[PDB]
């Protein structure tokens, strides 16, 4: 995996350049954001399980059929597996928030998601809907909390949405 | 397997293909190739799969058989994904960057071009019958045989 | 799809750019048939521009894999393609002692 | 099947060709009935003038047997 | 979007964006506020516009809810209004983006073949689209009514 | 290709709901940046060939690449290298206008690596040339639009990586 | 494709040098061999079908290959094999005329091994048939021209096997 | 090369070389001694031809070498003379081959694009090649000069 | 894998015949060449590192490949290229000893092109490096064994292409 | 004409014009008044622009009007000024139409061949067009001058 | 600076800053961003701008670079280019300051006397600055070109 600093370093090493003023500026921006990154990660760690439970309790009301017959969370086994996927999404989103880069997100989440979910027959739309529900809950809780900077939180979840979402248009 | 433990969603198809008894017959490494392809961008490959690209030989629709020596290399090709094709003629003549040069002919850089440039024999009544040595008919015979080829 | 791809390569000298062309000819094949797929490929404006009413089609574009197969063998491989070509020069002492 | 014998004159508009172009400049061809509409559309879009059109094969108003 | 359409045309011609295309994008980015207002009005009148248009369509064509009709039954009527909502959302996306492409790709290309399988009357759905258009125009200001009506009529023509 | 607006609309469509406040925020942010994007695109379009000339002079001219034995040696290959730089500049302009690298993935970085490998194109040389293009464009357009363009230019370079 | 002249010119061009003494000597040698090459090409063009017929009779006919279950069983397969041998002989003649195997690599051997592997064509049987063609051509053309044709036919055999 | 062109044509019609093509190849092979002599002459007198043609071209078109011109400056003039030397080498390659194929492949495809990018006047480069042709024609008899004039005129026509 | 002995034995066995005079002549030829094969193998084993070193210095070093952005930039990538050359030299020696290019086909070529295509490795440049290895091995072993080694090196190159 | 191009594209795709195409058409018609004003300024100042640009071009390249040159003599100078007037009129046509289509159709296709036939230097023609562009831009407002600069530069680039 | 001019005008009447002068100051501060964009474009393009303008000048007025001219010789040409660079830098200062006062104070007071002393044609210097104006205005949008044209025209007027 690569965080923002490592991805910048790799980008500059690609051209074989020394770290210039723009590199220093990007590094300074990340290093100043690091306080809010750690704060948001601590908050999401504090409220993790509750966040995923509430996100599922909203998503199964948005699309009720995932718990009715022929739905993909019908059994308690399927329900627990779905909640496990949601917890995985939250944990890797937290890792990506701390790292300030979505490559750790890609290498360990998205790179085969459609293949695995298609093989298991899991829908690929409700999952991103639940992802966005988690992101909304996370950002609402952050806004309620004393987090001066919270814009970066939408980046990991939105990248997950863009990658794992079917290209509708 | 899938039920024995937790399966990471990064080597799903790879391990699915590996566990089956047909594993020792796919000789092409399906693990290193996909692991590199994740970090690399989209490959030079047909939209619907690697097996869907015929060999670039003179004749014969030689395709990689999906079941014989398994070498399928699926890639996520969306709709609006134009391919990069190397022009036979001059590189400047590629219609991607030279859209008005489609009719250009590849002089000495591409394959030969066949046209009905010469008048077909018997086109006009100027050759009033006879004329067994009416010169332009080998050209049209070569044109027809070249269209066949 | 393999048949349509080979047909396109054969009747325009060009591999299909991708899913847009493949979808067009694929809908043609599903709706009308082989004859209409061939008719569509022949009557496409790209065919008209590349070849008039008097030009036989020819191979106009090559995939990178095919180009590599053609021009990467030990024969037909240029000296300067993927190699550092050092300009050979006679030794300076040989030139000095040369009459 | 019904066939159309069409004579037309299609000029060039973009480039000054230096190869013999009279054959596709003024010509007559036997296009099928099922292709006549699209051929006419192509000639019009290219800017040609349809000098003449005749029904070389078949007869007008054939309800059945036009194959 | 308008940007994507201009970029695609410029790419196909193998050129940079025209000065006219750039000016069109300039005007669009300036009028983004008004188009956002139009989309927000549509989203506000979502559950009312579709309901009224469906009511008018039912009163125009009883056969759809009559015996032997495509949408016989409350479930079929609810799904018909679901298609109504989907087309209204598509129109919202289209007015926001300044291009019909988001409308067409999601819900216009091959729509006749998609609804032939279901047996629904294509002209009936076009009439429903029309009725939604009049409802939106009624609940919309004058000029932006015309702006959205352009896209609504485009969908109407392409589907009908 | 998907611009910022099409990206937002796609993210909303795949969820089936209407553009809520976040979508409008993203749309208005893109519209606010649109003036700068359009200015930079128009300036680059006007000075398209000069930028390529400056980049080629800064990177490849009077080097082993352009000397005999180099891939940029023959006149046809020089013209092809110039055309490739034109592609990169035009598609960077496209990605700047669209706020996305989706066009770069779909059309530019799609098969490009093995395309150059089969052709024998020097990857490091083309990377340095794209860097020169990026710096020349930054100089000609300004720090902000220069960095915006450099985002897509560095995306292309990292794709070549 | 490259003949001997084009190969020498490309070797000079890659180093950016005028044709020196060694290149002139190579060109002189090719010009000396040109008459023999032309005579052999004319002889082979005259006896094209006869050479293939004799080779197939010597190496393939009256064997499991032609009998049922062999690759050359059906009339269609026999015709295909004869056509392949004709192509090999013609392209070997081209290579002998040009003094170079570039045409063989570019238009014959590219993917030929993969083609036979997919089709099930017996590579050893094809190599033996080409060897028979080489012997027949040697007997029909002479010693030096036969040796050159054998060089290019063995090039084809090496590429195939 | 005439041999390569004939082989390519015979391959395109998928047939052995015609007796006429073989006769033409044999004629070229026999006549190669004159081609080698012309190439040797050009190679030996390359520096003199390049220098004289450069001086004549500079006198004919002073602006290209005066300040503000493309070739102004000692190093720019050195590069201009290097270009002329490159084209002389290409002409020698074409003379040896007996065909303009090497010249077109190496220094005539995309020449207009290359020189337009560089800012060098393409007609000025053509005039330089014309001066080189005149000097070379003076440095040899009518027959050899007449032969080399074909390639010189081919390059000039492509540049023009 | 298969050497000359096993190859001829299998060729006889597949059609079910005993070893005739023709096969015995092939085995006699292999036994005649065995001494030269063993000497060449000993020489190459002695000079394995030097051969790859000289080939890399003669083809790859100071090119676009080693510079930043090239496929031999990082030290790990350089060591990987060296390891690939070591494989090619060692397996060429194996095939030279065995008198058959079957170990190359079943342990170096079947899928290697796919792996390089996935990894972005330049096949043309690796072919050039293998050609340099061939030249160095020929210079170090002699024309007779050098040609035999070059046969299998070219086999590897053709398989890669 | 943008209208012509949109109609041609619509026919080629076999459908009515897109809403975006209609938006482009209406915007072009809106700007037609300013385009007509620019054309009126150019047609009013045709004489002064022609004379001034011709004199500047003659000063830049007196050889063209010098004896033995193509433009030497009163008749040749008159024809050179006639060509200048023709190209200025073509630029006016382009500014009115909003596109370089009329200029390309009337006086920008085969121009290289026609001037090679007449012996006129295409470099001199391009420089003359540049001088006309400079004179017109000086005589016209910056924004209008910038608009006409597109057609002037298109003509110049097609010349060179 | 506009701030300087407004503060000076206020002090000359001994009053605090008038509402009109504060309005002018606010407008200047608001337009400062565009000012810096123009200035940064100019400074980034200083090499290309100076080179192209010098080439245009040395083509239009070969007398100054011919023997017996002030700019004749390598050193004199370099010094002419250095003066062009000086005036471009002063143009950048004026662009940043929103007026021409820095250009006046540094390189437009006594310029006529200085160039008379050095033997330079002030009309030639003005022509060089005009070409710099054209080259720079070719490297920016319509509004920015018109903005920089004011400083360029001021230098032209002060020199001629
Ligand atoms: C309480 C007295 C009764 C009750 C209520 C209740 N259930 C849920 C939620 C769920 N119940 C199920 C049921 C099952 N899963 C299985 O695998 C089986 C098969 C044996 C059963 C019966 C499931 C899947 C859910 C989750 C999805 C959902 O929302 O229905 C709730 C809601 C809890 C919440 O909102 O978080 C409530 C109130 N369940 C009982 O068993 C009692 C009879
Ligand atoms: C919940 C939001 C949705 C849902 C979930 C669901 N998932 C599965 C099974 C699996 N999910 C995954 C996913 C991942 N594994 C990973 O390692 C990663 C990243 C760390 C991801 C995202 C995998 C691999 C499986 C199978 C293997 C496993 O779980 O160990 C199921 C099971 C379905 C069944 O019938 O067994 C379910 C139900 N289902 C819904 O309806 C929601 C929309
Ligand atoms: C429907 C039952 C399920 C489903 C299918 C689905 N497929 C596509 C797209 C394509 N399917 C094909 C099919 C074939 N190619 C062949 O060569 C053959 C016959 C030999 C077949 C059957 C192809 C070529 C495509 C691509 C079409 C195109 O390029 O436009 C889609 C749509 C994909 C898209 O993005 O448009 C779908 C939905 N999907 C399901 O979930 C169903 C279970
Ligand atoms: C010049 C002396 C006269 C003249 C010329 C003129 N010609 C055309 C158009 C065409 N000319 C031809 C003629 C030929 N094409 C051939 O291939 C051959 C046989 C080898 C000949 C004789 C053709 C076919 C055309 C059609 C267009 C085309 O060239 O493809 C034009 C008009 C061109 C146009 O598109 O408008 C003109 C002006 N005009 C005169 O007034 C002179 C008397
Ligand atoms: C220049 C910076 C480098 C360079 C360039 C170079 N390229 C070619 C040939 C081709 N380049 C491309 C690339 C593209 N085509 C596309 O459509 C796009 C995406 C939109 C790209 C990036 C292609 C396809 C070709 C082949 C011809 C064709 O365009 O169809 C060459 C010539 C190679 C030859 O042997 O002719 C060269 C020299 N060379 C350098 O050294 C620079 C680093
Ligand atoms: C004859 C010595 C052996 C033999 C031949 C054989 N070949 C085929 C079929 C094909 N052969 C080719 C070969 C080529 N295509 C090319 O473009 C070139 C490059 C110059 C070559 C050499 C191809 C493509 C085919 C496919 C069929 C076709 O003709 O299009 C067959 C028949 C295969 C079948 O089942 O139809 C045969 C019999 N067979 C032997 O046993 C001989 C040793
Ligand atoms: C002299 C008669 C004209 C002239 C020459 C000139 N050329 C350059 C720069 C280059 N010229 C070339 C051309 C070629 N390279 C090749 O390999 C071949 C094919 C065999 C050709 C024709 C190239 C590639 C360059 C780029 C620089 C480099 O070689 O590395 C210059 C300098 C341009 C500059 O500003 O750097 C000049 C002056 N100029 C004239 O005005 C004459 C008409
Ligand atoms: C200097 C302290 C020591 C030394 C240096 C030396 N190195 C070379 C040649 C090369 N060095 C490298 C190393 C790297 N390239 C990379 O990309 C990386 C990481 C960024 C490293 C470490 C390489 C690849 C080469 C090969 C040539 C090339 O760069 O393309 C030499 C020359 C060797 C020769 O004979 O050519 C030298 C002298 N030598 C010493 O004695 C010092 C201890
Ligand atoms: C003046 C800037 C340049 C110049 C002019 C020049 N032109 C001619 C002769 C002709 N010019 C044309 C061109 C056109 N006629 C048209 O109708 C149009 C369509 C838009 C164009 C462009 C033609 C056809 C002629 C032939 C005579 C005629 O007009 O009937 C000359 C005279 C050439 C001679 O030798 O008689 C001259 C001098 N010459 C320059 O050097 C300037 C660059
Ligand atoms: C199943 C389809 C099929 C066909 C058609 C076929 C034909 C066939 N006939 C052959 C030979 C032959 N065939 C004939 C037969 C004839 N002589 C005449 O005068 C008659 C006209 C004709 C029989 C009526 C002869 C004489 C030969 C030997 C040719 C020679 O040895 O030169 C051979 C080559 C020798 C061999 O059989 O191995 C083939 C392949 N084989 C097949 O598998």
């Amino acid at each position: 995996m690569r965080d923002a600093v490592t991805t910048l370093i790799k980008n500059y090493d690609l051209t074989g350049r020394y770290l210039d003023r723009n590199a220093m500026d990007e590094l300074k921006a990340y290093f100043e954001s690091g306080s809010a990154r750690i704060a948001a990660a601590a908050m999401i760690n504090a409220n993790s399980a509750t966040i995923v439970k509430r996100a599922a309790a909203q998503l199964f009301e948005e699309i009720p059929e995932l718990i009715r017959p022929s739905g993909n969370a019908y059994t308690t086994r399927r329900f627990s597996a779905c909640l496990r996927d949601m917890d995985y999404y939250l944990r890797y989103a937290s890792y990506a928030l701390i790292a300030a880069d979505n490559n750790v997100l890609d290498e360990r989440v998205l790179q085969g998601l459609r293949e695995t979910y298609n093989s298991l027959g899991v829908p690929i739309g409700p999952t991103v809907r639940g992802i966005q529900i988690m992101k909304e809950m996370i950002e609402a809780m952050a806004e309620d909390s004393s987090l001066n900077s919270t814009d970066f939180i939408a980046s990991p979840f939105d990248h997950m949405t863009r990658e794992l979402s079917e290209l509708s248009v | 397997g899938l039920g024995v433990e937790a399966q990471e969603c990064r080597n799903w198809g790879m391990q699915q293909d590996l566990f089956s008894y047909s594993a020792p017959f796919r000789k092409v490494p399906q693990f290193i190739t996909t692991f590199a392809q994740y970090d690399r961008p989209l490959p030079d490959q047909h939209v619907y799969g690697s097996g869907n690209d015929p060999l670039e030989i003179q004749f014969g629709a030689i395709f990689p058989k999906e079941t014989r020596n398994p070498s399928k290399r699926p890639a996520p090709f969306n709709k609006d994904t134009k391919r990069i094709l190397i022009h036979r003629g001059p590189a400047v003549n590629n219609q991607v960057g030279n859209p008005s040069a489609v009719g250009e002919f590849p002089g000495s850089l591409g394959a030969k071009v066949f046209r009905l440039n010469g008048g077909l024999p018997g086109a006009k009544v100027g050759k009033n019958t006879g004329t067994s040595v009416k010169f332009g008919e080998s050209s049209t015979q070569a044109l027809i045989r070249a269209a066949y080829r | 799809c393999k048949a349509i791809e080979y047909m396109h390569r054969r009747l325009l000298g060009r591999p299909t750019y991708g899913r847009q062309e493949m979808n067009q000819y694929f809908d043609i094949a599903s709706k009308q048939g082989f004859y209409a797929v061939v008719e569509a490929m022949i009557d496409s404006k790209e065919y008209s521009d590349a070849f008039g009413e008097d030009t036989v089609p020819y191979e106009r574009y090559l995939t990178p894999g095919g180009l590599q197969m053609r021009s990467a063998r030990v024969g037909s491989l240029r000296e300067d393609i993927g190699q550092r070509v050092d300009k050979e020069v006679t030794p300076r002492f040989v030139e000095l002692g040369q009459v | 099947m019904r066939m159309f014998r069409i004579t037309a004159c299609v000029p060039s508009q973009t480039r000054i060709r230096t190869q013999r172009e009279l054959q596709n400049t003024y010509f007559t061809k036997l296009v099928p009935y099922d292709n006549w509409f699209r051929e006419q559309q192509r000639i019009m879009k290219m800017g040609g003038k349809i000098v003449k059109v005749e029904l070389a094969t078949g007869r007008p108003g054939t309800n059945a047997g036009l194959a | 979007s308008i940007v994507t359409k201009s970029i695609v045309n410029a790419d196909a011609e193998a050129r940079y964006l025209s000065p006219g295309e750039l000016d069109r994008i300039k005007a669009f980015v300036t009028g983004g506020a008004a188009r956002l207002r139009i989309a927000e009005t549509l989203t506000g009148s979502r559950e009312t516009i579709v309901k009224q248009a469906g009511d008018r369509l039912f009163q125009k064509r009883p056969d759809i809810v009559s015996p032997g009709g495509n949408a016989y039954g409350e479930e079929m009527t609810a799904t018909c209004l679901r298609d109504m909502d989907y087309y209204l959302r598509l129109v919202t996306y289209g007015v926001v983006s300044g291009d019909v492409t988001p409308i067409e790709e999601i819900g216009l290309v091959g729509v006749r073949e998609m609804y032939r399988s279901l047996g629904t009357p294509i002209e009936a759905v076009a009439q429903s689209v029309r009725e939604m258009k009049e409802v939106a125009s009624g609940l919309m200001s004058s000029d932006d009514a015309a702006e959205a009506s352009a896209y609504f009529d485009f969908v109407i023509g392409k589907m009908s | 290709m998907q611009d910022a607006i099409t990206a937002v609309i796609n993210s909303a469509d795949v969820q089936g709901k209407y553009l809520d406040g976040a979508a409008m925020d993203k749309l208005k942010s893109y519209f606010a940046s649109g003036e700068l994007r359009v200015r930079a695109a128009s300036v680059i379009s006007a000075n398209a060939a000069t930028i390529v000339k400056e980049a080629v002079a800064k990177s490849l001219l009077y080097s082993d690449v352009t000397r005999p034995g180099g891939n940029m040696y023959t006149t046809r290959r020089y013209a092809a290298c110039i055309r490739d730089l034109d592609y990169y500049l035009r598609y960077a302009t496209y990605a700047m206008l669209a706020g996305d690298a989706s066009i770069l993935d779909e059309r530019v970085l799609n098969g490009l690596k093995e395309t150059y490998n089969s052709l024998g194109v020097p990857i490091s040389s083309t990377v340095q040339a794209i860097q020169a293009i990026k710096e020349v464009t930054a100089s000609l357009v300004g720090a902000d639009a220069g960095k915006e363009m450099g985002v897509y230019l560095d995306y292309i370079c990292s794709g070549l990586s």
